[PDB]
């Protein structure tokens, strides 16, 4: 029973909501396979490339920050599992840093393996 | 006889308002450490106070509006009957 | 034309700020030595002024000695204080 | 009279700009804030404007084991 | 920002075009107008050395201070003499409004403030340091200078 | 463009503007001045004097028509026999009904003539209206309550009110064509009294006129002689 | 996202101020909370006694995001008292599918729906009410002595500020100054608390406590008497937010001054929240081997709290007559089984603490939304007792007497049926879900020794029983005091209606009469399914137990 | 208490206190205090009646809390001393 143009107002707000509801779930879905909550043999494939061909190319493992050494643990220690606390607050990790909870081993075993099947390659050309 | 309650208000956001000021003073003069991070928090407590104070504009709470030939009838002639 | 009697009283004023100026440099100058003083002066420049003071007794007093005189091991001011810590 | 935002927005925006000029222009200096955060960073690092590295603000203790220096001992005094 | 700064040091002193306060002629204004004798003289010398202090502090925050445009004696006249200078300026120009302008009714200086300087300010708040991130001018904040 | 007048557009007076229908207002007037004189006697000067002035302006009205008005004219009068519940004050009152979100309309007859008097909702920003402009009675009455309060609390209303949406069973009022901006100049140019809003100005203060000169029935014998020596001044004897 | 929605509604909020908006507001928040309860049932995958959050400031377990979905949902319930109009028509030319999705109805609702009621007209009312939630949820996931502070007034200040969002009555501003007054005294006793934990440790941090309590739990120099004492003085300050006796005087004020619609939400969400916050808190200071620690344990004020409320609640109510301050003394009578549960710190009893708690909140929810209902159903009702007309705020709070229920099995005698269960539940009769609460806390109760306070639980139960039958007997034992509106049925009263299609034409047209007047089905179906779990739970008590059973296993897992 | 503050170092916060307290929530304070309808004669209680109750709560109260509070605080409070 509300005036002409209430409904109109109510609906943007609404779609707003939804749209920021929506985006939040979409991200804890993803998000969620990186923690090892939810099945990621497909995500664990993937990163396990990457990461490798990062290594071989002389690249950081997560990047080049512009922030201190010390403000990269706050970041760490600010967004570390922040999206289990989604439907409360909202946070994003948008810092480069080397504080991932995982021991970075496997990544290096990896591409020393691979760097020498791609030389044995080499040499019998 | 009754007050008026536009004083009540002007104390009331200032004093709202004073305590936000002084919470960004300790940024000003910590800008070069807090960097990009800090900022980023500085900016997202500024954006919150300000819907606060959008609240206070949209409202008008200290009484914007205070003080302030359309006509309902028109006749029209049918002629004799 | 221009009225300098309206100025008059700007002149003063201009006059005194420079009469709080100067006095204020002088005394301060008389103060430290003859010398131009600190400020912005830090922990770290009052803890040299401090090491200043246990090597030629003046707040202010300077030494390009490459050795300490006898006694400079023994006179380090340990502060003491009854209530505020 | 006043134009509505949501049907027409340019519309809107000009009449905001002439009839509540401090309201309309603290908005666009306040959105100046992120936009300049999107676009100045990366117009300098194509022009080479490299950002300085932060100074010390600790001593700077050096990383790696012991140099194992060999010089000004006991014996070198007086 | 020193125009909206010079603007509130006037409101800061209850000076004109904001001087509701002294107003004898509105009808309700006027409070500073039933005080005799001493107290007269304490709120009167308040409010001028209020007034030479915000000129003051004014020049201190945008004007460079005591900087210009060998003997401590002359450095320190010079530099006394220039924060003299800048301040007397202000003083005059605080007195050229006086003159200049009618009275503002309380209703439009408190909307003045709320609707036009603060969100103005805030959105200044803003912008202001998202400069000086943007082109790494963060300024250091240990004793320096 | 300014081939209309626009009703609440101001004149040049302050606070008289523009008229929202000004010509059938000037009919409705003077016919209503025609019938309220018809109780005064024949030998009155003070009704011959209202009806020459009255009758010599109201041909002048009537010599100045909107454009299309007899197309108008066939559609109305047919609208208010097939609606005449619609339109009558015995049943919907004199200001059309209690519906102020909704449009009202009423016929009324003076001298033998009919007019229709029409209301509209004031436009409003609708940023700023509650339920369309529908009165705000309070809430309703709650809880243990007697039989004689909720009677005060218009509960019959419930029975008799109708939804703003709800017309089945009723009809659009079509206004009247208006005079356009050029017709009512040349018109107040014939009637020679000013604007057109001052002349239903003057209008209506003789229609109010007409009730205070019954009431004090004015063209009777002198009520109080002047007794000898009332208005004798200081004048020399010629 | 409760976050974004509060800042997101504000800002839509800010810039209108029609009143008509006020529904609109109320239902986009229940919208908003749906998708809380989406973010958080996606965070449950993962066994963990806790989560340190957002640099320790904060932490989640799966405790806390059960209880966070918990606090959601009695929200989206209590948000319908202000989502829907109280009343609607039904016909039964309007009750197919194709009708209530493809055809419209037309009638003069104004008056019939109360269109403008104040429960309506308050645009900020969703607003507030959300800023409450958010104070419960962070205080739940709080990790940090001034995080616990920052909370707790959050949450409190916007219970002050809904005691009085009704400006225009002078009870509900009076109730909301009480509430203010005496709230900020224990907040006092918080922050007290608060501090001296951090004079006497160094930390503010819950971890650092409990390594400290930890350690110092042995079997000199620094002993740790300030632990124990602090958190006293800390937990009497959460004593008076839950009304527990002996301080408990102000809700049985604040209760009846404040609007119903009100009291529903400010009664229910904040016990909620501090128990839950109080359990891990027990948990983790409790100290195993019997030294000089345990002898001055800070949850003895529990246990006495616990005994002074089942005496108080049970006694006191015996003498109320207004509707409400019986209900707080109902619910100071449960916040000692309650706070016994907390206080016997088994495996057993904090499977009881937490079963005790989620069925006690869906039980005095329905009886809110029962008391409620049956004001709005009074409409078409009128009566001629004295005592009725002479009652303050009667459109905020309809119902205030217990005697203005009498014969309500006469005007609706279904709803007085869920009125029944829900009472009978709350003395504790089987097969309810009530009796099922009270069972378990007095086995884990007496399998942990508490034999004294498990006798005086019985028997307040028999002395709280009475208020309870006194309730019971006004509703079914006389005949009602209220008849039904004559000109609302005087066979020539009749409003009417309009069935109208898609596209705005005329289909039928019903002329229609009070008894076309119903109650919403909002209202009607949350009654009738609480009403259902109540009397039901013997046939689906697996799930909801095995819940507690496992949140249990994971705090208590060695 | 600010002036305190500012004396043994706490510089910031002292100066908050007088910003924020006196410059702010005391004026608030006053002003609805000096706009409302005050008959002190309402206002006033018989306070000797209320001072055995207050003898009694100090004494109790002060002997709990102070046996709380850490050296820090309670060091140099009420011939052999310590610098
Ligand atoms: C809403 C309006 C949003 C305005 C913000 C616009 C951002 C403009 C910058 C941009 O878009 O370019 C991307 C640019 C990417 O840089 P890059 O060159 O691609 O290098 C890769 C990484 O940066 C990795 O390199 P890194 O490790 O060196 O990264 C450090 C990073 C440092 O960046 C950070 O510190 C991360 C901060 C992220 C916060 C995320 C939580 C948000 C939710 C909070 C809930 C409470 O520095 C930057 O990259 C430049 C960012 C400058 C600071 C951004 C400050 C604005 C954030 C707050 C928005 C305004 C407040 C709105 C609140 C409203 C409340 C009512 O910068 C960003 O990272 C943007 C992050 C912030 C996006 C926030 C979006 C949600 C708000
Ligand atoms: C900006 C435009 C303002 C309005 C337009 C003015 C205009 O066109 O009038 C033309 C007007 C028409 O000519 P006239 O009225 O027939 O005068 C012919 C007489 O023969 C002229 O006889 P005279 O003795 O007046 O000759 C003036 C001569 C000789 O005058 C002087 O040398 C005196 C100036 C320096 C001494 C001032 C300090 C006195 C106190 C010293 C310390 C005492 C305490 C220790 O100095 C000049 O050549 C011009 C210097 C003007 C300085 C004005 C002083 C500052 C006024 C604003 C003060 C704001 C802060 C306070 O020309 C003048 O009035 C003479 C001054 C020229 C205008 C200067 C405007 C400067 C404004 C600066 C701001
Ligand atoms: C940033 C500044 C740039 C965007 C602001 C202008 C956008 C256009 C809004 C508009 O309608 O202008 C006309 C509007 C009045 O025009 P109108 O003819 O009366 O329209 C009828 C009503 O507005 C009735 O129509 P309405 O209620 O739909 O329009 C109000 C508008 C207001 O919404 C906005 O202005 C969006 C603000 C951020 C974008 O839209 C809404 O309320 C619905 C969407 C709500 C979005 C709320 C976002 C909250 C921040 C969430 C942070 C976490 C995200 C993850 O004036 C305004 O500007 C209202 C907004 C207040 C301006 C301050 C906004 C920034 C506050 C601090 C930053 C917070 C982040
Ligand atoms: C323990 C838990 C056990 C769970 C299982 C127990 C059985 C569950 C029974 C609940 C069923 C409720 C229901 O559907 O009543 C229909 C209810 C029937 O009432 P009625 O007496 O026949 O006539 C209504 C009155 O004439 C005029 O209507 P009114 O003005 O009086 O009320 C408006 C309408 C409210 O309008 C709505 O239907 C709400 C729709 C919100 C969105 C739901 C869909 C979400 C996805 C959207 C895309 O009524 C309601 O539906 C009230 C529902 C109250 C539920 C309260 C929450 C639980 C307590 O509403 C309808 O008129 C037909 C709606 C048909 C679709 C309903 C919306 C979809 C529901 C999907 C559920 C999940 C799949
Ligand atoms: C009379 C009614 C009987 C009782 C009703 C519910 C009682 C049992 C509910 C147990 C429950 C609900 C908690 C909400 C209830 C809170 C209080 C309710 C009020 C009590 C009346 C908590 O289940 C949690 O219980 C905890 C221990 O108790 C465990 O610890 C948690 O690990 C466990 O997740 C079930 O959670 C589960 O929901 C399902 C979604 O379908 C989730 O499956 C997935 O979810 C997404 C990936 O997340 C995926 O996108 C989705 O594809 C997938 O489907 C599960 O992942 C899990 O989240
Ligand atoms: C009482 C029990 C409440 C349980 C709610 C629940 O678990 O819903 C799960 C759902 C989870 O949805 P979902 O994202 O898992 O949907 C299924 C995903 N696929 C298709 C892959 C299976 O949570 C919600 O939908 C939130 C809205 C429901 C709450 C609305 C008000 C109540
Ligand atoms: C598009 C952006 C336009 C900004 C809004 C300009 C404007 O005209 O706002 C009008 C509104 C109140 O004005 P009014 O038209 O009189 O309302 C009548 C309602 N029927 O004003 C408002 O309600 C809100 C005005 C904007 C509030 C800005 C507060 C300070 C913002 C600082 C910058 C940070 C955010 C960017
Ligand atoms: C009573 C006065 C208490 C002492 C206040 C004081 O003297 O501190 C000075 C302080 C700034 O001076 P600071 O350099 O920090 O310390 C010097 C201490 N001798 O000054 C301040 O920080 C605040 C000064 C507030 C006003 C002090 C006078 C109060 C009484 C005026 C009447």
């Amino acid at each position: 029973q509300v005036g002409r143009g209430g409904f109109a107002k109510a609906m943007r707000l609404a779609g707003f909501i939804g749209l920021a509801g929506g985006f939040l779930y979409f991200y804890q879905r993803s998000i969620l396979r990186f923690y090892g909550m939810s099945e990621n043999a497909r995500e664990v494939e993937m990163d396990m490339r990457e990461m490798t061909d990062r290594v071989k190319a002389g690249l950081p493992l997560y990047g080049e920050s512009r922030l201190s050494p010390a403000m990269q643990g706050v970041a760490a220690r600010q967004s570390r599992y922040s999206a289990l606390f989604f439907g409360v607050m909202p946070w994003f990790n948008f810092v480069n840093h080397n504080q991932h909870g995982v021991d970075t081993a496997k990544y290096y075993q990896q591409a020393e393996r691979e760097l020498e099947a791609e030389r044995l390659a080499r040499e019998q050309a | 006889s009754p007050f008026n309650i536009s004083f009540f208000i002007y104390g009331l956001v200032f004093l709202l308002l004073d305590l936000e000021i002084l919470l960004l003073y300790p940024f000003a003069v910590s800008e070069y450490v807090n960097s990009a991070y800090g900022l980023a928090a500085a900016l997202i407590f500024i954006g919150i106070i300000t819907i606060g104070f959008v609240y206070e504009l949209g409202h008008d709470a200290l009484k914007v509006h205070s003080r302030q030939l359309k006509s309902s009838v028109v006749i029209s002639y049918l002629g004799n009957i | 034309p221009v009225p300098f009697e309206t100025l008059i009283p700007y002149g003063i004023i201009i006059a005194m700020f420079g009469v709080t100026g100067a006095g204020m440099a002088k005394v301060r100058h008389m103060f430290n030595g003859d010398k131009r003083h600190r400020w912005s002066v830090d922990q770290w420049d009052k803890q040299q002024m401090e090491r200043d003071r246990r090597l030629t007794g003046h707040l202010r007093g300077q030494t390009d000695n490459p050795i300490a005189p006898p006694g400079f091991e023994f006179n380090n001011p340990w502060k003491v204080x009854x209530x505020x810590x | 009279t006043t134009p509505r935002f949501w049907s027409t927005p340019l519309k809107y925006c000009r009449w905001a700009a002439r009839e509540r000029p401090a309201l309309f222009f603290s908005v666009v200096i306040g959105a100046l804030g992120p936009v300049t955060l999107a676009t100045v960073p990366p117009l300098r690092r194509l022009i080479g404007d490299v950002d300085a590295a932060p100074i010390p603000l600790t001593y700077p203790i050096p990383p790696g084991p012991r140099k194992q220096l060999k010089g000004y001992d006991d014996d070198t005094e007086d | 920002v020193f125009i909206i700064f010079f603007i509130g040091s006037v409101a800061e002193t209850n000076r004109a075009p904001f001087d509701l306060a002294e107003a004898e002629s509105e009808l309700v204004s006027g409070f500073m107008t039933e005080h005799a004798a001493v107290i007269f003289v304490f709120f009167f010398l308040a409010e001028y050395g209020s007034i030479v202090l915000m000129c003051i502090l004014t020049s201190i925050l945008f004007l460079g201070g005591y900087l210009l445009i060998n003997a401590p004696t002359v450095e320190g006249s010079f530099y006394g003499l220039s924060l003299g200078v800048k301040t007397s300026i202000l003083i005059f120009v605080f007195i050229w409004t006086r003159a200049s302008f009618p009275r503002i009714r309380f209703d439009q200086l408190m909307s003045f403030c709320w609707t036009v300087l603060l969100p103005i300010l805030f959105a200044l708040i803003v912008l202001v340091p998202c400069i000086l991130y943007s082109f790494n001018i963060f300024p250091v904040n240990i004793s320096l200078l | 463009k300014g081939k209309f007048l626009v009703p609440g557009a101001p004149t040049g007076l302050t606070g008289l503007g523009t008229h929202p229908s000004p010509r059938s207002a000037l009919l409705y007037l003077y016919h209503s001045t025609l019938e309220k004189l018809k109780q005064i006697p024949e030998h009155s000067v003070y009704r011959q004097s209202v009806e020459a002035v009255t009758r010599h302006r109201l041909a002048l009205v009537e010599s100045v028509v909107p454009e299309g008005y007899d197309a108008w004219v066939e559609r109305a009068k047919k609208l208010l026999e097939e609606h005449a519940d619609q339109f009558d004050p015995t049943k919907v009152g004199p200001e059309g009904g209690e519906e102020v979100q909704g449009a009202r309309a009423v016929k009324v007859e003076r001298d033998g003539r009919v007019f229709v008097v029409s209301r509209l909702p004031k436009e409003e920003d609708e940023r700023v209206l509650e339920w369309d402009g529908e009165v705000d009675e309070g809430p309703e009455l709650e809880g243990s309550r007697t039989l004689e309060e909720k009677i005060e609390g218009g509960l019959e209303k419930i029975f008799t009110r109708r939804d703003v949406k709800d017309t089945v069973g009723r009809v659009e009022w079509e206004p009247e064509p208006q005079l356009t901006a050029e017709q009512v100049a040349e018109l107040e140019n014939k009637i020679g009294a000013g604007l057109i809003e001052e002349v239903i100005q003057v209008a209506e203060g003789e229609l109010k006129l007409v009730d205070t000169m019954v009431k004090a029935r004015v063209w009777e014998p002198l009520e109080e002689q002047p007794r000898p020596g009332q208005w004798e001044y200081f004048e020399r004897k010629p | 996202m409760i976050m974004i929605s509060i800042l997101s509604l504000l800002l839509s909020t800010s810039v209108t101020l029609r009143r008509d908006m006020s529904i609109l507001f109320n239902r986009i928040s229940i919208i908003a909370l749906a998708y809380c309860i989406l973010h958080d049932t996606m965070s449950l995958s993962f066994i963990s006694k806790g989560i340190g959050l957002h640099g320790g400031l904060l932490h989640i377990t799966n405790l806390t995001q059960i209880f966070h979905i918990f606090i959601f949902i009695i929200s989206i319930l209590i948000l319908q008292l202000t989502s829907f109009y109280p009343r609607k028509v039904w016909i039964p030319e309007y009750s197919s599918l194709k009708d209530i999705f493809f055809n419209k109805i037309l009638y003069y609702r104004t008056k019939i729906i109360n269109k403008m009621g104040e429960h309506m007209k308050i645009i900020e009312y969703p607003l507030i009410l959300l800023f409450v939630i958010s104070g419960a949820v962070f205080l739940i996931s709080t990790n940090d002595l001034v995080s616990i502070f920052l909370s707790i007034e959050l949450q409190s200040y916007g219970l002050y500020l809904l005691s009085t969002i009704y400006r225009n009555s002078e009870l509900s501003t009076t109730g909301g100054l009480i509430y203010f007054l005496l709230g900020g005294l224990s907040s006092c006793f918080i922050l007290l608390g608060t501090s001296l934990l951090y004079v006497n440790s160094g930390t503010t941090s819950l971890d650092g406590l409990y390594i400290l309590n930890s350690i110092s739990d042995v079997n000199s120099w620094y002993k740790p008497y300030y632990l124990n004492f602090s958190l006293l003085i800390f937990s009497i300050g959460f004593l008076f937010k839950v009304s527990a006796a002996p301080f408990h005087f102000w809700s049985p004020d604040v209760y009846d001054a404040i609007p119903t619609i009100v009291t529903t939400f400010v009664a229910i969400i904040a016990k909620i929240s501090i128990f839950i916050f109080l359990l891990e808190l027990v948990y983790y200071t409790n100290s195993n081997a019997n030294s000089y620690l345990s002898e001055f344990s800070w949850t003895y004020a529990l246990l006495i709290s616990s005994l002074l409320s089942l005496i108080i609640g049970t006694v006191v109510g015996l003498t109320q007559f207004r509707i409400k301050r019986l209900l707080a003394y109902s619910t100071i009578s449960h916040v000692g089984f309650i706070l016994l549960a907390l206080s016997v710190s088994s495996i057993e009893s904090t499977q009881a603490f937490i079963f005790y708690l989620i069925q006690y909140s869906i039980s005095n929810l329905n009886a809110f939304f029962i008391l409620i209902t049956i004001g709005f159903s009074l409409y078409g009702y009128v009566t001629n007792n004295k005592e009725y007309k002479s009652l303050l705020d009667k459109n905020n709070s309809p119902i205030q007497l217990i005697s203005q229920l009498k014969g309500y099995f006469y005007i609706n005698p279904l709803l007085s049926l869920s009125l029944a269960i829900t009472i009978f539940s709350f003395v504790g009769v089987p097969p309810l879900v009530g009796f099922f609460a009270k069972q378990m806390v007095l086995s884990a109760a007496l399998d942990n020794g508490y034999i004294f306070l498990s006798l005086i639980a019985i028997i307040t139960s028999v002395i709280g029983a009475v208020y309870y039958l006194n309730v019971i007997k006004e509703i079914f034992f006389y005949s009602p005091e209220h008849e039904v509106n004559p000109v609302l049925n005087e066979s020539d009263s009749n409003f009417s209606l309009r069935i109208l299609n898609e596209k705005n034409v005329l289909i039928r047209s019903v002329l229609l009469k009070g008894r076309n007047i119903f109650i919403s089905s909002p209202f009607s179906i949350t009654i009738s399914i609480i009403t259902n779990v109540i009397l039901l739970f013997i046939f689906m008590n697996k799930e909801w137990l095995s819940m507690g059973t496992i949140l249990v296993q994971i705090l208590f897992s060695a | 208490v600010s002036f305190y503050l500012i004396l043994i170092g706490l510089n910031f916060v002292g100066l908050s206190y007088l910003i924020v307290y006196i410059g702010a929530v005391s004026i608030l304070f006053l002003f609805i205090l000096m706009l409302i309808n005050i008959r002190t004669s309402e206002l006033q209680s018989n306070t000797s009646n209320s001072i055995p109750l207050t003898i009694l709560v100090g004494i109790i109260i002060s002997s709990f809390l102070f046996k709380m509070l850490p050296y820090g605080v309670i060091i140099s409070n009420q011939k052999n001393d310590l610098f």
